[PDB]
């Protein structure tokens, strides 16, 4: 079916421009039935459409938004793109790709019915940081993790086994600590007799910093 | 003006749940609806005020007319916890309505608690984290107190919570306490305190430095 996957830096400078762009597979961005839109969502708050373009061309826009954004479209590469200039810390989200779903003959009726997985763009002066990643070792059932320590901007993701454990997995939301840095554990419950005779790793990517973490948790 | 009611509501699994909305004005294009899952991109479920999309459980349904607008979950499951968004599009323009946030209540449940010393690559950077554990647990509300050879820590220390599990609907959390590695070795005793409406009394991990 339709899927669409947000690219694009995930760090923007103060004043600067923010720009993303749209892929979409399973089929083409030159379908007469459907329009293509941007949609962000601030950290705790609700949904923004940004605005939306037509394969050839023609686009619309949210009027708060108008004077910065601009969507366009590439027929070619099958993509749309967001540009949003002169950026501050209010424009700092998660930003969604969602495909529009068109219909009607004396009228355009509209739904939202293939959204992107989202893209996590921080508006800042700070430059990138790497986490470092520490074990926590495990001393029927047995704990262990990993924490993943000052890093910015958001997101990191963290994989066990490279996806082969998931059953029993809690990945904390990431606190902002004082040092202005990020931080969070990721978790997971096993059998206590595994240990020492079964391997544990978390796998951690930071993306900005392009960060690829593979750290062994040993018992004790 | 649009606006979702409530802001936000707990329910037992098996509840009838209902919300509702309020478009800006009288609608002209579809009332859609929206789930979003903790750390998912929203999900069409229900357009043009009724429809639901084809893969859609049958246990949600919208209706309405004119301003006013429902969306209905007629057994709650615990994979619906969500936000629920309602969406019209007039003027030329997507509007989103504030959503409403559903979460499960369920029957008191104990955490199990668990705890970390720092680990020796972190000690020799110069810092220790002890982190402590609180897993599989209700309600949220949780007091975790970090001791040090029985001195009560403060400031010193910071929580992070779950999302609500979608199976469960239990919370975990994690408490941390950062010293710097000079600190870390001037004391042996390494604790803390767990105070929960699960537990009878405090439940305490601890170790040993070194
Ligand atoms: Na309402």
């Amino acid at each position: 079916q339709l899927q669409l996957q947000e690219s694009g830096p995930g760090l923007v400078k103060p004043s600067e421009t923010l720009s993303l762009t749209c892929t979409v597979s399973g089929g083409s961005i030159s379908s007469s039935s459907y329009y293509w839109g941007w949609i962000r969502q601030p950290p705790g708050k609700g949904l923004e459409w940004i605005g939306s373009v037509y394969y050839s061309g023609g686009a619309s826009y949210n009027p708060s938004l108008k004077s910065r954004a601009t969507i366009s479209v590439d027929t070619s590469k099958n993509q749309f793109s967001l540009n949003l200039d002169s950026v501050s810390a209010a424009d700092t989200a998660i930003y969604y790709c969602a495909s529009i779903y068109g219909s009607g003959t004396f009228y355009y009726y509209f739904y939202m019915d293939v959204w992107g997985k989202g893209s996590t763009v921080t508006v800042s002066s700070a430059s990138t940081k790497g986490p470092s990643v520490f074990p926590l070792a495990p001393s029927g059932t047995a704990a262990l993790g990993c924490l993943v320590k000052d890093y910015f901007p958001e997101p990191v993701t963290v994989s066990w086994n490279s996806g082969a454990l998931t059953s029993g997995v809690h990945t904390f939301p990431a606190v902002l600590q004082s040092s202005g840095l990020y931080s969070l554990s990721s978790v997971v419950t096993v059998p206590s007799s595994s240990l020492g005779t079964q391997t544990y790793i978390c796998n951690v990517n930071h993306k900005p910093s392009n960060t690829k973490v593979d750290k062994k948790v040993e018992p004790k | 003006q649009m606006t979702q009611s409530p802001s936000s509501l707990s329910a037992s699994v098996g509840d009838r749940v209902t919300i509702t909305c309020q478009a800006s004005q009288v609608i002209s294009n579809y009332l859609n609806w929206y789930q979003q899952k903790p750390g998912k991109a929203p999900k069409l479920l229900i357009y043009d005020t009724s429809n639901l999309k084809t893969g859609v459980p049958s246990r949600f349904s919208g209706s309405g007319s004119g301003t006013d607008f429902t969306f209905t979950i007629s057994s709650l499951q615990p994979e619906d916890i969500a936000t629920y968004y309602c969406q019209q599009y007039e003027n030329l323009q997507f509007t989103f309505g504030p959503g409403t946030k559903v979460d499960i209540k369920r029957t008191v449940a104990a955490p199990s608690v668990f705890i970390f010393p720092p680990s020796d690559e972190q000690l020799k950077s110069g810092t220790a984290s002890v982190v402590c554990l609180l897993n599989n647990f209700y309600p949220r509300e949780a007091k975790v107190q970090w001791k040090v050879d029985n001195a009560l820590q403060s400031g010193n220390s910071q929580e992070s919570v779950t999302e609500q599990d979608s199976k469960d609907s239990t919370y975990s959390l994690s408490s941390t306490l950062t010293l710097s590695k000079a600190d870390y070795e001037k004391h042996k005793v390494y604790a803390c305190e767990v105070t929960h409406q699960g537990l009878r009394s405090p439940v305490t991990k601890s170790f040993n430095r070194g």
